[PDB]
């Protein structure tokens, strides 16, 4: 559809709550996506498939992270999707614990050495 | 009466300089129109949504300015109903931004340049602006000095 | 009331402009003025285009 | 200013406090070198 | 057509590719609202700014429950 109308699809979804019960969450949310249209990174998909890893073995759940790496080979062979970045880096961003440091490691490229 | 009101419409909309024929085909016009829909969300959420399209066009405090006077006049609803559909189709330094020179303890970013690089821009666009007017200047000019004669005046019709 | 008025309608006519409505100060005074009679504002926003149309039909 | 960070670093006996002064000592060249790297990526300049 | 059904056969298995991933981070999002993430980032958005939304209203369909 459009962004904006999709945007408060998503704040029905979260919420259990219709989109003429709230308006102060869409005007946050509006007040928060907006000039974040887009990334302001570069894209590493390598990187952010190696931090599921490095999250998996610092939860010690190693296997799912061996189980990763066949689902990540599926997601290549399909190749219906031409942002892999995004929807991964975004679930990673979202973790949460089945049931440390990461200002020494590697974190996407800022483009603070090219003029954005 | 109300119909009256669609007159004075037509009033505004169409200046005099005939002049009393037009009038009325134009009040024929204004009736015509109005009830072919009437034979065939709240309010605020469209602001929103017409918000964000700002915001990815850039341009911050212009949706932060529209934002400002909806949340006041709620603090007249069929009127802003017209406006959303009116819209896009009529006619449309500060030194707190990249210079760091003024202010009271100014935040500590290290240096920019990368908007002082679309601080040029901010007078490129005018730079390329005021270039056209003289663009469209000497055109509607050359298009009298280059004709065969008589053809922008009726003055041959005399 | 004739104070909120008057302050409503400076505040109306900003938000007119920066949507980019085609209404000034004179048409923006007959729309508040017939909106207040009671019509639906979606009708009126096609006569105000079909005016705007068949006046360039006379120029 | 970058010869005296060079050697403060340089110097055990500079202090607790030297390698807190020393510190944004070393953001004021590393600043300095994004500036030359912006200034590098619109070469292809006055 | 045979191949008007084949992207929309295609689509379905990534997405369940995907849903194991989601499943086995164990997000507490479902397939419902993953429909929605998946079409905002094909227009383009910056993840770090849905995480912010979503990192919200999880913790604001709690205060409002």
């Amino acid at each position: 559809k459009s962004p904006n109308v999709l945007l408060q699809n998503l704040c029905c979804r979260i919420l259990g709550r219709s989109e003429a019960d709230v308006a102060q969450q869409f005007q946050y949310a509006v007040r928060v996506i907006g000039s974040n249209f887009a990334p302001t990174v570069e894209r590493d998909e390598f990187l952010v498939a190696e931090k599921i890893k490095k999250e998996l073995i610092r939860q010690r759940r190693e296997a799912d992270a061996a189980l990763f790496s066949e689902l990540h080979r599926k997601l290549h062979s399909q190749g219906v999707l031409k942002n892999k970045w995004s929807i991964l880096y975004l679930l990673l961003s979202l973790s949460e614990d089945p049931r440390s440091y990461a200002t020494l490691f590697a974190q996407a490229l800022p483009r603070d050495a090219h003029s954005t | 009466s109300i119909t009256q009101l669609f007159d004075d419409l037509c009033e505004a909309l169409l200046p005099a300089a005939n002049r009393k024929r037009a009038k009325r085909s134009l009040k024929k016009v204004a009736y015509n129109a109005l009830f072919t829909n009437l034979f065939q969300l709240p309010a605020r959420n469209k602001i929103l949504m017409l918000s964000f399209d700002l915001r990815v066009g850039g341009l911050g405090p212009k949706a932060d300015r529209l934002e400002e006077l909806v949340e006041e006049l709620e603090a007249v609803g069929s009127v802003l109903d017209l406006l959303v559909q009116l819209a896009g189709s009529g006619p449309p330094r500060d030194y707190f931004l990249n210079n760091k020179h003024v202010g009271r303890n100014v935040p500590y970013s290290g240096y920019d340049c990368d908007d002082l690089s679309v601080f040029e821009m901010d007078v490129q666009s005018l730079i390329s602006r005021e270039e056209c007017l003289c663009h469209s200047m000497i055109q509607e000019t050359l298009q009298v000095m280059e004709a065969a004669p008589g053809t922008g005046l009726p003055t041959v019709g005399l | 009331n004739l104070n909120a008025v008057r302050e409503t309608m400076d505040v109306l006519l900003e938000i007119s402009r920066i949507l980019n409505t085609g209404l000034d100060m004179e048409t923006l005074s007959i729309c508040v003025r017939l909106c207040e009679q009671g019509i639906n504002p979606e009708a009126l926003s096609s006569v105000i285009k079909e005016l705007r149309k068949a006046t360039e039909a006379l120029k | 200013i970058r010869r005296y960070t060079d050697q403060r670093s340089l110097d055990r006996s500079f202090g607790l406090v030297g390698q807190s002064f020393c510190a944004a000592l070393h953001q004021e060249l590393r600043e300095y070198y994004r500036l030359l790297s912006v200034l590098h990526s619109q070469l292809q300049l006055t």
